[PDB]
RNA sequence: UUUUUUUUUUUUUUUUUUUUUUUUUUUUUUUUUUUUUUUUUUUUU
């Protein structure tokens, strides 16, 4: 089937800086919003980013806005998450989610049909 | 089956059809219950008495099939042929080498029992008549089986045949007999009886009575349309029955040839008992009908009939397919066997042969593929996003146009409608 | 043609599912010989938008 | 055969077909089998009894054929000829150098055991009906071939031959009689008749009775039509037989020019045995028909017909073959053949001939090549993308434009239907 | 008789640079995606690099990145694999890999119908 | 004057379907509705 798969995640100091890379594989994302996903255990999955296919809009929670860049390559078939200027609020388990085609991409979780089984990321003083 | 729910108040539905049975009897399921089938038939009155008992039981409209199968069975029945190589099927070894075998060396005579008509028996009917009087009566299997009223020239060709037997011959049978004989064929030894004899002069061809098998060579793959279509387009294209199997794109077509394609129904065998699934009674609802494979049929004709198929005008269309992804597969298949002609030199005079020429650097991408590959044409499809190009649909105009009498429910007409505009 | 309907969105609808149905012929090859399957190119990012599903 | 899976499962699917054996018998692997074909003949009753028996029998609708094979014999055994040189086929020497052979010398007469009557004595008719008798039985057999109005053309040349022989002579048979000497094409002994008759008179032509062998003409090369399509491309096209056989390019009419080309049949041969090896009873199913050559007549008479023939507008159009693959590689041969004129000078005055002019340096491209090489007509195709180039369609359209009165189901109206729009 | 001949490998040290090349015959190859694989010792073959036939369009794998550089021509009808500044773990057997038309080409190896015999590559120190 | 589908009893809704079936295909054989041979302006004292 499709699948989403991030890497890059891993353990920081604050003020560091990772990439997260996601592949998504199975199907065509030519019309599809393309997004990152947190979720910190014991509390809420949150909104962090989002790109759509129309021209790369981009869309940020304020928790990230000027420090994370999200971007995606469709020839590449990924999206990436900068993680630029690191705090330790930003300490979750990040996962790739990519909406069905011509569908839209909410910061509730709506939309967004397919989920990436995540990866790490952990920030410490 | 996945839950399907209703989503302005998350009513759960169940939505389900009518079901309709219908299975399939495959002949080598039947072998194996009985290592035989019989036929009944009633041996107590004469060759003589049956004759005249036909005979004027034809004048008129009155006959018992009883009477035409158990005089069949006298009047065939000294007959023989000796084999050249074993002849055995399913299991059954109805000859052996130099064996000389009859025509009903292939099923169990039994005996029917109960009352018998009496029948107005005539006399003075000599011998002769037994030289044409079974041709006659298995030719009405055929006739009786076509319901076109033009189409039953096939009477006035068994008048042509008993009169080539007898230069005087005429049609023991009223303007009415169409009414007679219709019902011969709801006898299941009568059919067993014309079986058995088309089944027993497919082996023996030389034989002088193989005229006989007028009439009965409709018995052979009856009710096996859709497995003559698949020998068709294998003809037609010109492609090993492995690489056009390749070329089944829908789920349903794949099924059903997955269904004519069981392994142990002796389907490549010349000599067996499997093209008389029906009236032998082996099989009440084949594997190998255009009824239970309506998809292939369909398609297979359709992709022979943009490849310029004068067989494939008049085939009918079946009901309830998916007329439009059959028919994308077929222009898809019709457009590669058409573009690709794939010519080739074969003989050579000087020892020269064509060397084709690899420094062509230009590369001339976006073009159609060189072959017939299945993977090929599938990614070129895949580059048109699964739309067919103009030239495609060109290419079916162009063979679909000047189609002329057209019947309804066919696939020309279909095609004609489809690709002419 | 039953009567006191609304002809017009049904007709939308249908519209929609049957050119649904038309232009997704869903083509997938079935049966291979030299275990050799039509493999899909995921290389295309030219970004053709503006198509139908 | 190559192993075929259902990617769905990894499931294996064996895809097979209902053969048909239908082998070819060679006239060759008859006489290594039998040095000699027997004639069997009845020689008990006089011929002036026979010339009776078959005369009051035409007037009716009764008549027998051993009495108008024994009868031929007896009107033609006293007929005989000279060997101008040595005659001998398949080993079997039946002349030499200056011998008087007669007719019946072609085969060996044997004796017909079975009952039969004198059916209807007449005198009163005159040995001048020996004349004309044996003519008129044996046209009866060219217009017992063919079956429609036309059947009446030939008889009334049958007729006009006739009065050479008798002014006053008339068609003893009634409108009925279509029906009466059809029959004769199933005796053996008959089509060995009339095969003997034209094998005869093949070699012995302007001989004062070679006027019986028209209806006996049919008998040579019958059921070899794809050889005279061979004939006739090399006749049309104005190449060899090799080079025509280079211009194969299809895998089937390939295994069917091997076919037909086997070194041991005399074909080649001036006066034969092979010509008449279905009347001789030497092969039951002939090497050289358009039933066993299917792809090589479409595409040997196709190809004619774009290069202009008048033959081939008329050839019927065989079943279950690869049309499109067949229609290009036609199209490519037509093509090459009608750009390649190849005019050369013949005859010079002044001893001045044509000296062409090397030195021309332009790169010309995409110039079809000069001659009809098979060898560069491949790469020039194989540049066109293996298509045919706009001006390939438009030639055979030019070639099958104004085509008036093309019956159906003929290789006629499947060019101008198919180029032609 | 579709075939490809790969030359050019060899032993070299540490920071050396080979240069493969594949030559491809048999047929055409214009809609073909063209590639390169290695066969450890002891291990599966993996991916190093695909060149496709849609503006040379190339895929790395990141073993190599930076230090690999795939081409190909088609009137010449090679394809190059361009080894510079080596590493003992690229020591391998290399094989060119070419592609029916217009089927698609995957680092794990699905499509790439044809293969070649291969070429050793030994990297010491 | 009323009125206002030349709508409607009620069910109903392919001028679908017993079942089987699907070239108004096929005995075989063959397939220029070619040919005796000459011959070729429905030319000419």
């Amino acid at each position: 089937q499709v699948q989403l798969v991030e890497t890059g995640g891993g353990l920081v100091q604050t003020g560091g800086s990772l990439r997260l890379s996601c592949k998504a594989s199975g199907r065509t994302f030519s019309n599809s919003i393309m997004g990152w996903f947190r979720q910190a255990p014991g509390k809420e999955r949150d909104f962090v980013a989002k790109i759509s296919w129309r021209n790369d809009y981009t869309t940020y929670a304020d928790s990230v806005k000027g420090r994370f860049t999200i971007s995606r390559d469709n020839a590449s078939n990924m999206v990436y998450l900068l993680m630029n200027n690191l705090k330790p609020e930003d300490t979750a388990v990040y996962y790739c989610a990519a909406t069905k085609a011509y569908n839209g991409g909410e910061t509730s979780g709506r939309g967004f049909y397919y989920w990436g089984q995540g990866t790490q990321v952990t920030v410490s003083s | 089956s996945v839950t399907v729910k209703r989503i302005i108040d998350n009513t759960v539905i169940v939505p389900k059809l009518p079901a309709n049975e219908d299975p399939v009897e495959y002949p080598a399921d039947y072998f194996r219950k009985s290592k035989e089938i019989p036929l009944y038939i009633n041996t107590t009155k004469s060759l003589s008495d049956l004759r005249g008992y036909v005979y004027q039981g034809l004048k008129s409209g009155n006959v018992s099939i009883i009477h035409v199968n158990s005089y069949l069975y006298g009047a065939l029945k000294d007959i023989r042929g000796k084999l050249d190589k074993d002849w055995s099927s399913f299991g059954i070894n109805i000859g052996k080498a130099g064996d000389t075998i009859g025509i009903f060396d292939l099923v169990s005579l039994k005996a029917l029992d109960g009352v018998l008509p009496d029948g107005v028996s005539d006399a003075s009917r000599t011998s002769a008549d037994d030289k044409w009087l079974p041709l006659y009566l298995l030719g009405l299997y055929r006739v009786g089986r076509t319901q076109m009223p033009e189409y039953r020239k096939k009477l006035m060709d068994g008048l042509t045949n008993q009169c080539k037997m007898i230069n005087e011959q005429f049609e023991p049978l009223v303007p009415e007999g169409r009414d007679i004989f219709d019902v011969w064929g709801n006898d299941s030894n009568y059919t067993k009886i014309v079986a058995a004899v088309d089944m027993f002069f497919h082996m023996f061809k030389k034989h002088e009575c193989a005229s006989f098998r007028y009439g009965t060579i409709v018995s052979r793959f009856k009710d096996c349309a859709a497995l003559a279509t698949f020998g068709h387009l294998c003809k037609i294209t010109g492609m090993s029955t492995e690489d056009v199997t390749t070329w089944i794109l829908n789920r349903e077509v794949a099924d059903e040839m997955v269904q004519m394609m069981l392994p142990g129904q002796e389907i490549d065998k010349a000599d067996s008992y499997m093209p008389y699934l029906i009236d032998f009674g082996l099989s009440s609802k084949s594997p190998y009908s255009s009824v239970k494979n309506p998809a292939f049929h369909f398609w297979g004709q359709l992709t022979a009939l943009l490849l310029r198929s004068t067989r494939a005008r008049n085939a009918r269309q079946p009901d309830d397919i998916e007329y439009t992804s059959l028919t994308t597969a077929g222009l898809l298949y019709a457009y590669a066997v058409g573009s690709s002609a794939d010519l080739a030199q074969q003989f050579c005079v000087g020892d020269n042969k064509y060397t084709p020429d690899d420094s062509t650097g230009g590369l001339t991408t976006n073009a159609p593929p060189q072959g017939r590959d299945v993977v090929e044409w599938l990614g070129w499809f895949e580059d048109q996003n699964r739309k067919p190009t103009p030239d495609m649909m060109q290419y079916a105009k162009r063979a679909v146009m000047s189609l002329q009498g057209l019947r309804e429910k066919t696939i020309g007409k279909y095609a004609k409608s489809e690709f002419d505009k």
